[PDB]
C-alpha cells in the first residue's frame, strides 16, 4: 500500500501547474540551508512523511534500477503529452533507468525550463550594456555571444533539448543524493533547541522509516546501520558508469562537455554515497561493522584503485581532493583503529559485532590492496597505508609476545618472518611528513570552516577518525613539530576569528573537541605537552586554547577550562639567556632529567612579575619550570615590553612577530568567548572585566593591555603600510581583532583610542589606511588585515548605534568624527577593491560582503528614525548618501563596477553540492548587495531627488538580476524586493523601458519563473514579498511587463490564476498573506480594471460567495474574543474587500449592471455597521499609560523619538509606527525591556503598534465604505428596500457624530479627521433629502451636532475653516429634514439663540472667505425659521433674537455681496410679525434712503443683463430681496408706511421703467405681483383718506396688455444661468399669474 | 458590450473617477439650496396670502 501518489503526482497537475513536483533540487536546498519554513511546509511535510519516499531513500538503487515498468508508464501517460512521452521513452532506452523515473525527470525538466534557459549565455544587448557600464570585470565572455533570436531558435531544437534533459537528469541525481545525505545527517545528528515542529517531524520520520524512537531506551538501529551496504553496492555502478558511458547513447551527444559533466556527476554521487556510509558507520562508533561488507568494500577499492582511475584526470581536482579525503575517512572509520587496538591487546569481545580480525581472508585482501595502492604511487592511500602498517606492527608485536586467526594471515604472506614491507611503507609515508600534510589537507577539506567541502557537522564527525589515528600513533611516534602542526590544522582548520558563535549544537559535533580532555592519551600527550611547551612553542598552546574557547562557549560543564589553564598555568618554558648562566646551579639529582634550582633572586622584567627563590626546573634540551602562575599576566607583560621597543639583555627574549600575532589573536578570541558567554543566562557579567584586569596585572599602572595594543599599532603604522612584511600585517590584524573583542566590554576606551588612532583620516602622518589602495596583490597575508578591519568598523558602527545608554571618556562629537572617518575609510576600500588581485574569489567575496553590510547598517540606521538618537552617525550617513547617489562624473563607474562584477561572478558560478561554506558566503554577499541597493533606492526616493544617476546602472544590474535567481532560489525574494524598490523610485521621478534592458525572451522567462508564488512550499514571507513586487510593478507606468504578467503571454496560468485560487480559500488561509493578495488585486484592478474585473465577473460565482461568507461571519469587536493581533489584519482585509466591491459596483454602474449585485451586497454590510465609521477603538488610555511609564523610567528618551521617518513602507503589524526591530537591540541592554513572563515595555509597545495598525485599517475601511455608500445612494435611487437603507444611513451618521465628540486620535501619527468624515454625512443627508425618505427623527440626531458645535472652540475664521463650513452644512441639512416633520422647538431654538447669533456677530466683527460663510449662515437661518414649532414660539424667540440686536450690525454692513447677504439676513429675520414690524419701524427707511447704493441705483445703467457687473448685481439685489422685504414690512402695517413706499417709488422710477420695459412681445413676475398687491392695498387705504399716497406711479394698461400677451413660445427667452443641475418654472409662472388675476381681478 | 467598453475606456486610475462623485455632490448642493430657498419663499408667500384672505 505504498504508491507514488505524492512522489509522482498525476501528469495533469504537472502540466497545468496546479501542483509543481517537489523535485530533489528544492529538497536538497531545504535540507542544506535548514530553513524552518520550507522544512515545516505542508507540501514537503507530506512528501517526507510518506512511506514511499522513505522506502525510496532507504533503497536508492531502486529509484534508478532497470525493471519492466511498461504497464505503469502506459497507465500514467494515459489519463503536450506526445513530446513528453517520446522524451521519456528515449531516455529509458538510452539509460538503464525505469520508464517511470525517466518520465519524472522529463516532467521536472519541463517544469524547470525557465532556469535551464536563464543559465544560458547572455545575448548581445546584455554584453553591450555590460561593456558600457564598465566604461578586472572581464571574466565574462563578450567575444562569444549571439542575439536572442538565434539563441531561442536553437533552444527549441532536438539535440539541444536532449542535452539539456540529460544535464537536468544528472542534476536531479546529484540533488537526490545531496538531499538524502542531508536528511540522514539531520535525523542522526539533530541539533537541540530547534523548533517544536522540526522535532515533531524528525520523530515522525524516524518512527515511520527506521522506528528510531527517542523515548525507547534502546532504539532499532538495524534499519539505520543497514544503509551502509545499500550505498557501498551502488558505488559499484557509480564507478562503472564513470569508467564507461552509456553505450546506447548517441555518439553526437558524447562530447567533451558531456563527458566532463558525466564524470563530475559520478564523482559527486560517489562522494555523497561515501558520506552517507560514513554517517551510517559513525552512528555506531564503539561497535564494529560486519566484516562481510568490509571485505567486499576493500576488494572493490583494490579493483578500482581507490577511484584514482576516474579521479586521475587533472580537470576534476576540485572534486577529486574531497573525494580522496572522504575515501580515506571512511577507510579509517571501517578500520576502527581505536577499537581494533583495544580488541588486539585486551582481547575483549565487543559484544556488538564480529570484527574482521577473525577472518584471515579479509586481512589478506586488505594487505594486498594496501600493497597495490602503495606500489601504484597514490597519495590518497597514505593515511590508510600508515594505519594498516601500525595495525600490522601491533599484530606482529602481539604474535612475538605470544610465540589467534590472525596467525594464518601473518604466515600466508610471509610477514611472519620479516616486517620489511610495512616498515618501508611507514618510513616512506612519514618521510618529509607527507602523510601529515595529506591528512591536514583532508581535514581542511573535511573541516568546519568555510573552506570545508561539507557541512560543519560532516567535518566534525569526519575529524574523529583522524584524531583517533593520531591518538593511537602518538604513543609510538615521538613528540615532533610535524604531528603537532597536523593535529592543529585538523582541529582548528584555520577558522576565522569571526567564525565563532555561541549557537548551541548537539553533543555529537562537540565530541571531537571534548575528546581532547576526555581520553587520557590525548590529554597527557598533547594537552599537557602543549601547556608545558609554552611560551617556547606558542602556536600549539595558542591554537588549542583558541579552539577550546570557541567550542566550549555553551558547554557549562567545561566553560572554565580555558580560563583555568590561562590563569593557573602549571609550568613554564622559555628559552635560556646566556646572561643567566651565573644565576643557577645544578642539584646533581638526576642527570637524565637535568634538574636544578635557582640560587639568586631572579627579577624578571627588571606590581611586577617576580619569581621566588628555590623554584625547580627541568632542561628539556630552554628549560621547563614547575611554578604556578597566570600565563595571561606574563603574556601581557611581554607584549608591553615588546611594544615599548625596549630590550633587556638580562631578561627573557622578546616574542616573535608571528608569535605576537597569534598571542593577540587568541586573546581576542578568548575575550569574545567570555563576552558571549557572560550575556547568556547562568554566566557571570564580570568575566570580560576580570579577564582584562588579570591581563593588565603586574603591568605599569599608567598603561594597560589596550595601551599596549595602541602602542603596537602606532609602531606598525609609523611607516607606510605598503612596506610591511607578512608577520607585521598579521600582528596588525590581530590587534584589530583584539580591539574588536574589547569593544564589547569596554567601548569607552576603544572609542577614545579610535578618536586618535591616526589610521583613518587622522592626520597627514604616513600610515593611513587609505594609502593601501592601488593595483596591488591582496594575498592571504595582506587580506587578513582588511577582512578584519572592515568587521571591526562594522562592530564599531553597531556599538555606536546604541546611543541610549561603560562609556566613560566619550562624547557626541568624538563618536561623530570617528564614524565619519570610518565611513571615509570604508568608501575608499570599496572604491579600491576594484583593482586588487586576490589569490581566490572567496576573499574578495567576503570583503565585498563585509563592506556592503557595513554600508547598509550605516544607511538604515540613519533613516530608520528621525530623533536625536541617530545623530551620532548622521554625518557619516549623509556623506555616504551624497557619495553613492550624486557622485562626480569622473569617479561614477568606480563605485558601480564592484556590484556589477559581483553580480556577474554570482550568475556565472557553477552550482555544486559540495563546499557549502562558499555557497552560503556568496548567498549572504548577494543578499547584502541587494539590501544595499534597496537602501540606496529608498534614500534617493527620500529627500526629493529628481535626477538619480544611479538608476541608469541599476537598470543594467536588474538586467542581470533577472537571470541570477536561476542559479539559486534564495535570490528570489531579495531580487524581487530590489526590483520593487527600483520601480518605486522610478514612479516618483515614461521612465526607462525595462523591457529594453531585460529582453523579450528573458522577460518572458522571468515572468514564467516568478508567476509561481512559492508553489512547492507555500511560505508567507516570500508570498507577501512577491505580491508586493507585483503590486509595485503594476502601479508604475510599466505596461508591457504588466500585460505579460496579467494576461500570461483573460489569463490561464498567470498570476491571477493563483490569486483567485488563494482568494477562494481565505476562510482558512493565513490573514497575513490575504492582505498582500488583496493589495495585489486592488493594484491590478485600479490600473488594469478591464481585465481583472472581467475575469472576476466571468468567475464571480466563486468570489462573491466567499466575500459574503467573510462578511457575515466577521464579528465587530474581535479584541475581546480569542485573538489580539489578528484584529488589524481582519480589518485590513475587510477594507480591501469593501474597496474592491466598491470599484466593481462602480464599473457595473458604468455598464448599467449594478442593480442586482448591489441589492445582494447591501445585505452583507453587517461587519461595516459594526466596525466601520466607528474609530473609537484607539484606546488612548493604554497609550498614555505607556507614554508616562516610558517618560518616568527614561527621562532622556521619549516615546515619540521612535517614530519612523517614512523611509520604508510602514508594515501593518507590530512595527507600524514604533521601530521595534531597532528597539529590541537599542533598549535590551538594561533590565526592563525583557521582563518576566514576557512582560515589560516590549509587550505594551507591541500592543500599541497593533492598535495603531487596527486604527489605520479602520480608516481604510471607512474610506472604502464611504465610496461604496456614496455610489449606492445614486444606484439605489428607486423606492425599494428603503427601510434598511435609511436605517444604515442613520446609524452611520450617528456613529460619525458620536466619534466626533469622543476621544480623538493624535494629529502627528494619523491624519486629522476634521473635515474628513463630515462631508460623508453631509452628502448622505443631502441625497436622503433629495429622495425624501427620512423618518424625521431629528429630535435626537441634532443633540450630537449641537454638542459638537459647542465643543469646537468656534473656529469661525480660524485656519480650520473647512470643518466649520461642513458642520454648518450638516446642521443645515439636519434642520431642513427636521422641518419636514411639539418637542422639537425647545431642542432647535438652541441653534437660533446661541449658534446663529454668535457666528453672525463674529463674522460681522471680523469682516469689519467671509462672503460664502455669511451666505451659508443666512441659508441656515432661513431654513431654521421655517420649522413648524417656531410658528407658535414667536413670542418666546422674540426676546432671544432682540437681545443681540443683530439688526444694527446688519444695517451697518449693508451701508457689494456683503450688502446683499446682510439684506437677505434681515429679510429672513423679518419673517416673524414682531420682527417684521420692528424692521418696518422708522429705523429702516432712514438707511434705506441714506444708503450709498442710491448713487448707483439712480443711474440708468441698472438692468438684469447690464454689461456692468455692479449694475446687474444691484438689479438682482433689488429684484430678489427688496420686494419680498417690502411685502413683509407692509403685511404688518400698510396704512402708515404707504407714504414711505410711495416716496421710495416716485424717487427711483428707473427701476420701474426697467422692469416694465424689459418684458415685451421668472423673478420679474413676482415683482409684478408685488406691485399689484401694493397698488391694491394703497387704493384700499386711499379710499378713506386722501392726504397720503399722492401719486401711484404705476400703469395698469401696459401691465394688463403684458400679462395678456404672456398667457411653447414662452421658451424664447428662458435660459436659466444659475440652476444647471436639474416643468420647473412654468408651474410657478402660472401660479403667480393666477395670484395676480385673483388680486387684480 | 465589451467592445464599446474597451473603445470608450481611458487609461487612468479607477479610484479617481469615482472620486468625481464628491465634486458632483458639491456642485449639486448649490442648486439644491437654491431650490430650498425658492420653495421656502413660495411657502411664505402662500401663508401670507392665506392670512390676508
Amino acid at each position: 500500500t505504498l504508491t507514488d501518489r505524492t512522489y509522482l503526482p498525476p501528469l495533469e497537475d504537472c502540466l497545468t501547474g496546479r501542483t509543481v513536483i517537489l523535485s530533489w533540487r528544492l529538497v536538497a536546498s531545504a535540507l542544506e540551508d535548514a530553513d524552518l519554513a520550507r522544512l515545516t511546509s505542508p507540501a514537503l511535510s507530506t512528501f517526507l512523511r510518506d512511506g514511499f519516499v522513505h522506502e525510496l531513500l532507504k533503497h536508492p538503487a531502486r529509484v534508478f534500477e532497470p525493471k519492466d515498468l511498461k504497464q505503469e508508464f502506459e497507465t500514467k501517460t494515459s489519463s503536450g503529452v506526445d513530446t513528453i512521452k517520446k522524451d521519456a521513452l528515449w531516455l529509458a532506452d538510452a539509460v538503464a533507468i525505469n520508464q517511470v523515473a525517466a518520465l519524472r525527470i522529463v516532467l521536472i525538466e519541463y517544469q524547470t525550463r525557465a532556469h535551464s534557459h536563464l543559465v544560458l549565455p547572455l545575448s548581445t544587448q546584455d554584453v553591450a550594456n555590460i561593456q558600457e557600464a564598465a566604461g578586472i570585470l572581464s571574466l565574462l565572455n563578450p567575444a562569444s555571444a549571439v542575439d536572442a533570436e538565434t539563441m531561442w531558435c536553437d533552444f527549441e531544437t532536438e539535440a539541444r533539448r536532449r542535452e539539456r534533459i540529460l544535464a537536468t537528469y544528472l542534476s536531479e541525481r546529484r540533488s537526490f543524493t545531496a538531499a538524502v545525505d542531508a536528511l540522514v545527517t539531520f535525523l542522526l545528528h539533530s541539533a537541540p533547541g530547534q523548533h517544536k515542529d522540526l522535532d515533531s517531524l524528525r520523530r515522525a520520520l524516524l518512527k515511520d522509516a527506521f522506528a528510531f524512537d527517542e523515548d525507547l531506551d534502546v532504539p532499532d538501529r538495524s534499519k539505520l546501520l543497514t544503509m551502509a551496504p545499500t550505498y557501498m553496492n551502488l558505488v559499484e555502478d557509480c564507478i562503472a558508469r564513470a569508467q564507461a558511458l552509456p553505450a546506447k547513447l548517441g555518439e553526437s551527444f558524447k562530447t567533451e562537455a558531456f563527458e566532463l559533466d558525466w564524470l563530475r556527476t559520478a564523482i559527486t554521487e560517489a562522494v555523497h554515497s561515501l558520506s552517507i556510509a560514513f554517517q551510517a558507520l559513525d552512528l555506531d562508533t564503539p561497535y564494529f561493522a560486519p566484516h562481510e561488507l568490509l571485505s567486499e568494500w576493500f576488494e572493490l577499492m583494490n579493483s578500482s584503485l581507490f577511484l584514482e582511475s576516474i579521479l586521475g584526470f587533472e580537470v576534476v581536482a576540485d572534486l577529486a581532493m574531497p573525494a580522496r579525503s572522504l575515501v580515506s575517512a571512511i577507510c579509517l572509520k571501517m578500520l576502527n583503529i581505536d577499537r581494533t587496538i583495544q580488541f588486539l591487546h585486551d582481547f575483549d569481545y565487543p559484544d556488538g559485532e564480529e570484527p574482521y580480525l577473525l577472518s584471515s581472508q579479509t586481512l589478506n585482501k586488505i594487505h594486498t590492496a594496501v600493497t597495490n595502492a602503495v606500489n601504484s604511487g597514490v597519495a590518497a592511500s597514505l593515511p590508510v597505508a600508515f594505519a594498516w602498517s601500525l595495525i600490522v606492527h601491533q599484530m606482529h608485536l602481539g604474535y612475538q609476545e605470544r610465540a589467534s586467526p590472525y596467525d594464518d594471515f601473518l604466515r600466508e604472506q610471509r610477514l611472519d618472518n620479516d616486517i620489511a614491507p610495512v616498515e618501508q611503507i611507514a618510513m616512506l609515508a612519514t618521510s618529509r611528513g607527507q602523510v601529515y600534510q595529506v591528512m591536514s589537507e583532508m581535514a581542511l577539506c573535511l573541516g568546519t570552516t568555510h573552506e570545508a567541502a561539507f557541512r560543519p557537522a560532516v567535518g566534525a564527525r569526519a575529524r574523529l577518525v583522524f584524531q583517533d589515528l593520531l591518538k593511537r600513533s602518538a604513543y609510538l611516534i615521538p613528540y615532533q613539530d610535524e604531528p603537532v602542526f597536523s593535529l592543529l590544522a585538523i582541529l582548528a582548520t584555520g577558522r576565522q576569528y569571526w567564525d565563532v558563535t555561541d549557537a548551541l549544537s548537539a553533543s555529537s559535533l562537540n565530541q571531537v573537541y571534548t575528546d581532547m580532555l576526555d581520553d587520557e592519551t590525548l590529554f597527557t600527550q598533547f594537552t599537557m605537552q602543549a601547556i608545558n611547551r609554552f611560551p617556547y612553542e606558542f602556536n600549539p598552546f595558542s591554537v588549542l586554547c583558541r579552539v577550546l574557547a570557541a567550542a566550549l562557549i555553551t558547554n557549562k560543564d567545561k566553560a572554565d577550562v580555558v580560563t583555568g589553564w590561562l590563569w593557573r598555568t602549571p609550568t613554564l618554558t622559555v628559552d635560556w639567556n646566556p646572561a643567566w648562566d651565573r644565576s643557577y646551579e645544578l642539584c646533581f639529582e638526576d642527570e637524565n632529567t637535568n634538574s636544578f634550582r635557582l640560587t639568586r633572586d631572579v627579577d624578571l622584567f627588571g606590581e611586577r612579575f617576580i619569581i621566588p627563590e628555590g623554584t625547580l626546573g627541568r632542561f628539556v634540551t630552554t628549560a621547563r619550570l614547575e611554578f604556578e602562575h597566570s600565563a595571561l599576566a606574563l603574556l601581557g607583560k611581554r607584549l608591553e615590553v615588546k611594544a615599548a621597543e625596549e630590550i633587556c639583555d638580562s631578561g627573557m627574549a622578546p616574542l616573535d612577530v608571528d608569535e605576537q600575532a597569534e598571542a593577540v589573536a587568541m586573546l581576542a578570541t578568548v575575550l569574545r568567548a567570555e563576552s558571549l558567554k557572560s550575556t547568556a543566562k547562568g554566566g557571570d557579567p564580570e568575566a570580560p572585566l576580570k579577564f582584562l584586569k588579570e591581563a593588565s596585572r603586574l603591568l605599569p599602572h599608567n598603561k594597560d593591555i589596550l595601551t599596549v595594543i595602541s602602542d603596537t599599532i602606532d609602531g606598525l603604522v609609523e611607516k607606510e603600510l605598503l612596506e610591511l612584511d607578512g608577520p607585521q600585517i598579521a600582528v596588525l590584524a590581530s590587534c584589530l581583532q583584539f580591539l574588536h573583542a574589547a569593544l564589547a566590554v569596554c567601548p569607552g576606551r576603544v572609542w577614545a583610542y579610535m578618536s586618535r588612532c591616526a589610521l583613518i583620516a587622522g592626520d597627514a602622518r604616513p600610515g593611513r589606511l587609505s594609502r593601501i589602495t592601488g593595483s596591488l596583490d591582496m594575498y592571504a597575508e595582506r587580506f587578513d588585515l582588511l577582512s578584519s578591519a572592515v568587521k571591526l568598523f562594522a562592530a564599531l558602527i553597531d556599538s555606536a548605534a546604541c546611543s541610549a545608554v561603560p562609556w566613560l571618556g566619550t562624547s557626541e562629537k568624538i563618536l561623530s568624527r570617528v564614524a565619519l572617518a570610518i565611513a571615509q575609510a570604508a568608501l575608499d576600500v570599496y572604491e579600491s577593491t576594484t583593482t586588487w588581485r586576490f589569490r581566490s574569489e572567496l576573499d574578495r567575496s567576503i570583503l565585498v560582503r563585509d563592506v556592503v553590510g557595513l554600508m547598509h547598517k550605516l544607511v538604515v540606521h540613519a533613516h530608520t528614525l528621525s530623533s536625536h538618537l541617530t545623530s551620532t552617525l548622521s554625518p557619516a550617513a549623509a556623506h555616504i548618501i551624497s557619495s553613492f547617489l550624486t557622485p562626480p562624473p569622473s569617479a561614477s563607474s568606480l563605485r558601480f563596477q564592484p556590484l556589477l562584477g559581483t553580480l556577474l561572478v554570482a550568475l556565472i558560478t557553477p552550482r555544486a553540492t559540495l563546499y557549502p561554506g562558499q555557497s552560503r558566503i556568496l548567498a549572504e554577499r548577494v543578499t547584502s548587495v541587494l539590501a544595499f541597493c534597496t537602501s540606496l533606492l529608498r534614500a534617493a526616493d527620500f529627500l526629493g531627488q529628481t535626477h538619480i544617476p544611479l538608476q541608469t546602472h541599476l537598470f543594467q544590474s536588474a538586467c542581470l538580476l533577472a537571470r541570477l535567481p536561476a542559479a539559486n532560489a534564495v535570490y528570489r525574494a531579495p531580487v524581487l524586493e530590489l526590483l520593487r524598490a527600483l520601480v518605486e523610485v522610478a514612479g516618483r521621478a515614461e521612465p526607462p523601458s525595462l523591457l529594453g534592458y531585460l529582453g523579450s525572451h528573458a522577460a518572458r522567462s522571468f515572468i514564467s519563473l516568478v508567476e509561481g508564488i512559492d508553489k512547492p512550499f507555500g511560505r508567507v514571507e516570500h508570498a507577501v514579498v512577491t505580491w508586493r513586487f507585483f503590486a509595485a510593478v503594476i502601479r508604475n507606468r510599466q505596461q508591457w511587463m504588466a500585460g505579460c504578467l496579467l494576461t500570461g503571454r483573460v489569463g490561464e496560468g498567470s498570476v491571477l490564476a493563483a490569486a483567485m485560487e488563494r482568494l477562494r480559500e481565505v476562510k482558512s488561509l493565513d490573514v497575513q498573506e490575504a492582505v498582500a493578495v488583496m493589495d495585489f488585486v486592488v493594484s491590478a484592478q485600479n490600473y488594469w480594471p478591464w481585465t481583472i474585473f472581467a475575469v472576476r465577473k466571468e468567475k464571480e460565482v466563486v468570489d462573491a460567495l466567499r466575500g459574503y461568507v467573510r462578511g457575515l461571519k466577521a464579528p465587530g469587536m474581535v479584541m475581546k474574543t480569542d485573538g489580539a493581533a489578528a484584529a488589524a489584519f481582519q480589518a485590513r482585509i475587510a477594507a480591501y474587500v469593501a474597496e474592491t466591491f466598491a470599484m466593481q459596483l462602480y464599473h457595473m454602474r458604468q455598464m448599467r449592471q449594478a442593480e442586482k449585485f448591489a441589492g445582494e451586497l447591501v445585505a452583507d454590510l453587517d461587519y461595516f455597521l459594526r466596525e466601520g465609521v466607528m474609530v473609537w477603538g484607539y484606546n488612548a488610555s493604554l497609550h498614555g499609560n505607556f507614554a508616562r511609564n516610558f517618560a518616568k523610567r527614561f527621562p532622556g528618551v521619549e516615546v515619540d523619538d521612535f517614530k519612523r521617518t517614512m523611509w520604508l513602507p510602514r508594515e501593518l503589524g507590530k512595527g507600524y509606527y514604533y521601530a521595534l526591530e531597532v528597539a529590541e537591540q537599542m533598549l535590551g541592554f538594561d533590565a526592563g525591556w525583557g521582563g518576566v513572563k514576557q512582560s515589560g515595555f516590549r509587550k505594551e509597545m507591541e500592543t500599541a503598534n497593533l492598535n495603531l495598525s487596527l486604527v489605520e485599517a479602520q480608516v481604510s475601511l471607512f474610506h472604502a465604505w464611504e465610496y461604496l455608500l456614496l455610489e449606492l445612494t445614486l444606484s439605489l435611487l428607486p423606492k425599494k428596500e428603503n427601510a434598511a437603507f435609511a436605517r444604515q444611513v442613520l446609524q452611520v451618521v450617528e456613529q460619525c457624530l458620536e466619534a466626533n465628540q469622543r476621544s480623538q486620535p493624535p494629529e502627528n501619527i494619523f491624519v486629522v479627521l476634521g473635515h474628513a468624515r463630515a462631508g460623508l454625512a453631509l452628502t448622505l443627508l443631502q441625497r436622503l433629502a433629495d429622495a425624501n425618505q427620512l423618518p424625521r427623527d431629528v429630535t435626537h440626531l441634532l443633540a450630537l451636532v449641537s454638542s459638537a458645535i459647542h465643543a469646537v472652540e468656534n473656529p469661525f475664521g480660524a485656519n480650520d475653516l473647512p470643518y466649520f463650513r461642513t458642520l454648518l452644512k450638516i446642521l443645515f441639512v439636519v434642520l431642513r429634514a427636521a422641518k419636514q416633520g411639539v418637542a422639537i422647538t425647545q431642542q432647535v431654538l438652541t441653534i437660533l439663540d446661541r449658534v446663529v447669533a454668535r457666528c453672525f456677530r463674529a463674522l460681522a466683527a471680523l469682516v469689519h472667505t467671509a462672503p460664502e460663510d455669511l451666505a451659508l449662515i443666512t441659508a441656515i437661518l432661513q431654513a431654521c425659521l421655517s420649522v413648524p414649532g417656531i410658528e407658535q414660539c414667536q413670542v418666546q424667540v422674540l426676546n432671544i433674537m432682540a437681545a443681540h440686536d443683530v439688526f444694527q450690525v446688519a444695517v451697518a454692513l449693508f451701508s457689494p455681496v456683503y450688502g446683499e447677504l446682510a439684506l437677505l439676513f434681515l429679510l429672513e429675520l423679518s419673517a416673524l410679525p414682531a420682527l417684521a414690524e420692528h424692521l418696518a419701524c422708522d429705523g429702516l427707511l432712514g438707511h434705506l434712503a441714506a444708503a450709498r447704493l442710491a448713487g448707483y441705483m439712480r443711474r440708468t445703467n441698472v438692468g438684469p443683463f447690464a454689461e456692468n457687473a455692479g449694475a446687474a448685481r444691484c438689479y438682482a439685489i433689488w429684484a430678489k430681496c427688496l420686494l419680498p422685504l417690502l411685502l413683509n414690512i407692509l403685511a404688518a402695517l400698510g396704512s402708515t408706511v404707504a407714504p414711505e413706499v410711495a416716496w421710495v417709488l416716485n424717487q427711483f422710477p428707473n427701476l420701474l421703467q426697467s422692469s416694465v420695459e424689459r418684458i415685451e412681445p421668472l423673478l420679474e413676475i413676482s415683482e409684478i405681483h408685488s406691485l399689484a398687491l401694493l397698488t391694491r392695498v394703497l387704493a384700499a387705504c386711499r379710499a378713506q383718506n386722501a392726504r397720503d399716497v399722492p401719486e401711484v406711479t404705476w400703469d395698469g394698461a401696459k401691465v394688463l396688455e403684458c400679462v395678456e400677451y404672456w398667457l411653447k413660445v414662452l421658451r424664447e427667452r428662458l435660459v436659466p444661468l444659475g440652476p444647471r443641475e436639474v416643468n420647473r418654472l412654468e408651474e410657478k409662472a402660472v401660479g403667480l399669474l393666477v395670484g395676480v388675476r385673483e388680486v387684480l381681478e | 458590450d465589451v467592445d464599446t467598453y474597451l473603445s470608450n475606456l481611458q487609461t487612468k486610475t479607477t479610484l479617481s473617477m469615482i472620486a468625481d462623485g464628491l465634486e458632483r455632490s458639491a456642485r449639486d448642493f448649490d442648486a439644491f439650496l437654491e431650490e430650498n430657498v425658492t420653495l421656502e419663499w413660495e411657502a411664505q408667500r402662500k401663508r401670507i396670502y392665506q392670512h390676508f384672505g
